[PDB]
RNA sequence: GUAAACUCCUGAACCCGGGACGAAACCCCCGAGGAGGGGACUGACGGUACCGGGGUAAUAGCGCCGGCCAACUCCGUGCCAGCAGCCGCGGUAAUACGGAGGGCGCGAGCGUUACCCGGAUUCACUGGGCGUAAAGGGCGUGUAGGCGGCCUGGGGCGUCCCAUGUG
RNA sequence: GGGAGCAAACCGGAUUAGAUACCCGGGUAGUCCACGCCCUAAACGAUGCGCGCUAGGUCUCUGGGUCUCCUGGGGGCCGAAGCU
């Protein structure tokens, strides 16, 4: 029945990336294209295209990774090593803009969504609005 | 828990109760000692402890310890009641003030006098 | 060469007929004071051979740390298992307010400058490897951005 | 100012006079889930052209009764008994509690 | 009432050189130099391993002892210090230093600190042209601590004064031999002091 | 333990002289009973604050010293007397009882009891859990409630920004 | 109402210091059926239900398809990552 697909979304990145996949699929959506170009246009994901699924809608997310490692267990770096979401259905979170996270001291970021658009935390407080805390990456 | 079950149910208040109800939650209370006596300490130590009855100005009527060696409390002395449970001597939940009223404070006591009401010599 | 220096020693224990005999654990911290910081754990039947044991395996495992004026680039709240610690950032004059091990390693660390807290098991040995876990996942922004980079 | 709210009409038993359901919704103080509550009023009818199942919007007014201190400002939508089985049906299984 | 009794323990205790007294301090011990290790009948035994909490306790004292200044208001400081915006350890120190009768022996008035506090109270002491004898008084930047007009004229004065000229003293201090006027410049600064003392070692105690 | 004595230096207390601010309006003439101007009265505190002169070295306690927890030795005592906030100490060799020496910590205070928050991340929103440690209902059906897929448009209740009032 | 076997209780034998038991010889309610109560359990995977996502190897039950195999639905084991 699905509760959230964003949640869904952001978990299917996760678990992709865990395992080092080149990329996964996820049902389309106009609301997950924009958090996708965020979060590829962030640097965080090499972009995505709608691909096709027997006739269903969907986003492949194609998948960034570190370099090889030194040492027992190569295991790259993750482009991604926290992604979750925040304002789940089961409790909405919304936010004034002054409320809005610092994220890991800048070094993160937090999709809003917002009555402008959606758009990271540096960007809502640069053109001065709040709202829906959608998640945060880092 | 989730959420909504939160919004509901909420979380239980803790609460607790008194370690010593000495009563009016006065931090002394007056009574006249009642049964001055002679107890046998807990399981790993021994040597028979100092205690007495009282009959407080609260309604109660509890026992207490009476510190330092050697005291002079009788049947129908007046005492006023510190409390300071005994790890040793179960069921005391209290602890007399040497020095006041018909309680005599340590004779001869050089160390830690000020804890046992007696006044610095010459 | 570095400045050398231990949390916990400890005794255990092992029975056998007859009676028990002892070993002796040694956790060990070792740092500059200026980024490399190590620790180790070694176990011996005396007490000095133990400590020493342990200077050695901690020279071992090293660790940079990257230092921005004596604080930490962000906080993080890594999780060993059982134990959980909380490192944070915070202005110069705050000083190093943790508990008696991540104080032994952040200052070793030549860290002056950051909060702490030590969530979940208190475990000594178990919140100090987590403190090292913890340090050796501190990133700054070229680290950052040099994966979102992919150049 | 002279507050105004809306709500569906729940009772029109009473001469001159319905009972008006409002709800409203609002973040929990400490676990922020927007929560509902709601509230009945007595308001004034006087014409009971206003019926059962009728959503309105009732006006903070001068008191004209014990209960009553809201009129009956205006017709929103009629025809919405759908609500009113909700709160009758509430009501219902209160009778499936005691004992 | 500030501390009076055996100071040259508190020397030989902290281990470290406690500069409060005059010439003693500088002659063959300052109790130091004779008897390095600390008072009590044990001192001269093998030293037991100290606590975080040895440390972070002694490193504070030692400036207090240093400034032989109450417990009472040498916390309600710290606690000042730290509302203040800025490195709260060196502005700690700072506010010491600002501190009236420390100001009369950085100033060379006095042989110690401690005889800076009689001169004060006695109130030989002037600023601005207005006699103070309260120790605790906050010196703002640019004051006329000057010897007072009656007190110009004084063996111990005349004597401290005269052994002071061209001794350079105190970047943030200005010393006028002559009318034996003296000026704070401005609240000093961190390495304008020098103090056997890890500021950030008191910061952690008073974390508790 | 520079601790004392001793040497020198300053001068709390005490004595003497001076001695307030707080008090300008009411009221009275000039003007007009207005605006303006001018004139005079009133101090409980108090001979107090404060200024000036003379001027004596001039109270120190209380807690603690086994681990937490800064601070160790001698003697007495022998599961006795007693200690104790928890862990625990005492049964001839006690830094835990009692005294002393010394030490540590505060200081006109020091300790004790009571109470509140903290630590307690142990009612966990921040920020906890339920295979074996406390914890999944014996299983279903279903009521209210809570929650809900992709696209287009209207409204703008929640949400968000601004100004303004209030705070 | 039914009652072959078995069998709490019960009686006897044995064992033992005792044996109100384990073993033996007897034996009733019950166990069986109808209708109606009772509603508990180590009612245990000691693991609430639904959905999506994250290596594979092998074993088996049952469907579909020209079929050293492919593709659904169950039942076990071994085990990536990961969790503990
Ligand atoms: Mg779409
Ligand atoms: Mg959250
Ligand atoms: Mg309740
Ligand atoms: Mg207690
Ligand atoms: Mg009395
Ligand atoms: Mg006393
Ligand atoms: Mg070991
Ligand atoms: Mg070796
Ligand atoms: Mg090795
Ligand atoms: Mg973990
Ligand atoms: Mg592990
Ligand atoms: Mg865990
Ligand atoms: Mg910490
Ligand atoms: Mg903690
Ligand atoms: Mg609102
Ligand atoms: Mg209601
Ligand atoms: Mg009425
Ligand atoms: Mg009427
Ligand atoms: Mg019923
Ligand atoms: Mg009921
Ligand atoms: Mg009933
Ligand atoms: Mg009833
Ligand atoms: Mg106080
Ligand atoms: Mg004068
Ligand atoms: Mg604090
Ligand atoms: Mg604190
Ligand atoms: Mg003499
Ligand atoms: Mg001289
Ligand atoms: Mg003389
Ligand atoms: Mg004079
Ligand atoms: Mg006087
Ligand atoms: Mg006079
Ligand atoms: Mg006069
Ligand atoms: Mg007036
Ligand atoms: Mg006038
Ligand atoms: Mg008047
Ligand atoms: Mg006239
Ligand atoms: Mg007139
Ligand atoms: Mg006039
Ligand atoms: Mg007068
Ligand atoms: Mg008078
Ligand atoms: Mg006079
Ligand atoms: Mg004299
Ligand atoms: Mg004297
Ligand atoms: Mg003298
Ligand atoms: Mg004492
Ligand atoms: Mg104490
Ligand atoms: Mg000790
Ligand atoms: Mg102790
Ligand atoms: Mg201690
Ligand atoms: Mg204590
Ligand atoms: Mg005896
Ligand atoms: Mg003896
Ligand atoms: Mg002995
Ligand atoms: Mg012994
Ligand atoms: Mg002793
Ligand atoms: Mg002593
Ligand atoms: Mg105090
Ligand atoms: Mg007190
Ligand atoms: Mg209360
Ligand atoms: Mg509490
Ligand atoms: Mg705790
Ligand atoms: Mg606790
Ligand atoms: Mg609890
Ligand atoms: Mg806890
Ligand atoms: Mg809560
Ligand atoms: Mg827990
Ligand atoms: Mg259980
Ligand atoms: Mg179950
Ligand atoms: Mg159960
Ligand atoms: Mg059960
Ligand atoms: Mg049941
Ligand atoms: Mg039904
Ligand atoms: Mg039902
Ligand atoms: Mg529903
Ligand atoms: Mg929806
Ligand atoms: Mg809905
Ligand atoms: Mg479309
Ligand atoms: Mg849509
Ligand atoms: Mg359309
Ligand atoms: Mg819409
Ligand atoms: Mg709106
Ligand atoms: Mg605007
Ligand atoms: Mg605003
Ligand atoms: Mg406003
Ligand atoms: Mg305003
Ligand atoms: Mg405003
Ligand atoms: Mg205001
Ligand atoms: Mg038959
Ligand atoms: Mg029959
Ligand atoms: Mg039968
Ligand atoms: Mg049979
Ligand atoms: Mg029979
Ligand atoms: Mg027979
Ligand atoms: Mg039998
Ligand atoms: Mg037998
Ligand atoms: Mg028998
Ligand atoms: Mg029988
Ligand atoms: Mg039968
Ligand atoms: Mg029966
Ligand atoms: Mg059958
Ligand atoms: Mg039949
Ligand atoms: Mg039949
Ligand atoms: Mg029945
Ligand atoms: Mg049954
Ligand atoms: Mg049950
Ligand atoms: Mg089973
Ligand atoms: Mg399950
Ligand atoms: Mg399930
Ligand atoms: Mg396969
Ligand atoms: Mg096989
Ligand atoms: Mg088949
Ligand atoms: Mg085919
Ligand atoms: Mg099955
Ligand atoms: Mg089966
Ligand atoms: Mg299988
Ligand atoms: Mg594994
Ligand atoms: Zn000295």
């Amino acid at each position: 029945m699905l509760t959230d697909p964003i949640a869904d979304m952001l978990t299917r990145i996760r678990n992709a990336t865990r395992v080092y996949k080149e990329s996964t699929d996820v049902p389309a959506s106009r609301f997950k294209e924009e958090i996708l170009r965020i979060l590829a246009r962030e640097g965080f994901i090499k972009g995505y295209e709608r691909v096709d699924v027997d006739g269903k809608p969907y986003l492949r997310v194609y998948l960034k990774y570190g370099p090889r490692r030194q040492g027992p267990d190569p295991r790259p770096e993750q482009v991604i090593h926290h992604i979750r979401r925040i304002s789940k259905p089961g409790r909405r979170v919304y936010v004034g803009v002054k409320e809005i996270p610092r994220v890991r001291r800048g070094l993160g970021i937090a999709i809003l969504s917002t009555s402008k658009g959606v758009l990271t935390d540096r960007e809502a407080r640069k053109l001065g609005v709040g709202g829906e805390l959608i998640c945060e990456v880092w | 828990p989730t959420i909504n079950q939160l919004v509901r149910k909420g979380r239980e208040k803790v609460r607790k109760k008194s370690k010593v109800p000495a009563l009016k939650g006065a931090p002394f209370r007056r009574g006249v000692c009642t049964v001055v006596r002679t107890v046998t300490p807990k399981k790993p130590n021994s040597a028979l402890r100092k205690v007495a009855k009282v009959r407080l100005t609260s309604g109660y009527e509890v026992t207490a310890y009476i510190p330092g060696e050697g005291h002079n409390l009788q049947e129908h002395s007046v005492v006023l009641i510190r409390g300071g449970r005994v790890k040793d001597l179960p069921g005391v939940r209290y602890h007399i003030v040497r020095g006041v009223y018909d309680a005599a404070g340590v004779k001869d006591r050089k160390k830690s006098r000020s804890k046992y009401g007696t006044k610095k010599p010459k | 060469d570095f400045e050398e220096k231990m949390i916990l020693i400890r005794r255990t224990a092992r029975m056998q007929a007859g009676g028990r005999r002892f070993r002796f654990g040694a956790l060990v911290v070792v740092g500059d004071r200026q980024g490399r910081v190590g620790l180790g754990f070694g176990k011996a039947p005396e007490v000095p051979l133990a400590v020493q044991k342990a200077g050695y395996y901690a020279r071992r495992n090293m660790v940079e740390v990257p230092l921005q004026n004596g604080t930490i680039p962000h906080e993080i709240e890594v999780e060993f298992g059982a134990s959980k610690i909380v490192l944070k950032p915070a202005a110069p004059g705050t000083g190093v307010i943790a508990g008696a091990v991540p104080r032994a390693i952040l200052e070793l660390a030549g860290v002056t400058d950051i909060l702490t807290k030590e969530l979940g098991s208190r475990n000594p040995i178990n919140i100090a490897y987590a403190t090292m876990e913890a340090l050796r996942q501190l990133r700054t922004k070229a680290d950052v951005e040099r994966l979102r980079k992919g150049e | 100012p002279k507050k105004v709210l809306t709500g569906v009409v729940v009772s029109d038993k009473m001469q001159k006079t319905v009972t008006v359901l409002v709800e409203r919704q609002f973040p929990h103080p400490l676990y922020g889930k927007v929560i509902k509550r709601s509230k009945k009023y007595l308001a004034h009818d006087p014409e009971e052209k206003y019926k059962l199942g009728d959503v309105v919007e009732i006006i903070e007014s001068r008191p004209i009764s014990k209960r009553k201190r809201f009129r009956v400002l205006r017709l929103v939508e009629s025809g919405r008994m759908d609500l009113v089985e909700k709160y009758l049906i509430r009501r219902q299984n209160y009778q499936s509690l005691s004992k | 009432g500030r501390y009076i009794g055996p100071v040259c323990r508190l020397c030989r205790r902290e281990g470290v050189k406690l500069y409060l007294k005059g010439e003693r301090c500088y002659s063959p011990k300052c109790a130091m130099e004779r008897r390095p290790y600390p008072p009590g009948q044990h001192g001269q035994k093998r030293a037991r391993r100290p606590s975080d909490y040895a440390v972070r306790l002694r490193e504070k004292q030692k400036l207090r002892r240093i400034y032989g200044i109450s417990e009472r208001q040498f916390r309600n400081l710290f606690e000042e210090a730290s509302k203040k915006k800025g490195v709260t350890g060196s502005v700690f120190l700072g506010l010491l230093e600002s501190r009236l009768d420390n100001v009369v022996y950085r100033l060379g008035f006095a042989v110690s600190r401690r005889q800076a506090r009689q001169l004060v109270r006695h109130g030989h002491i002037t600023v601005n042209g207005r006699r103070v004898d309260l120790p605790s008084y906050r010196v703002r930047p640019g004051d006329e601590i000057a010897v007072a007009e009656k007190s110009r004229n004084l063996e111990l004065i005349r004597q401290n004064l005269e052994a002071m000229k061209g001794r350079k003293v105190g970047p943030w201090l200005s010393l006028d031999v002559e009318g034996m006027k003296g000026k704070f410049l401005r609240l000093p600064d961190r390495e304008d002091l020098a103090l056997p003392v890890n500021e950030q070692l008191v910061i952690e105690f008073y974390s508790r």
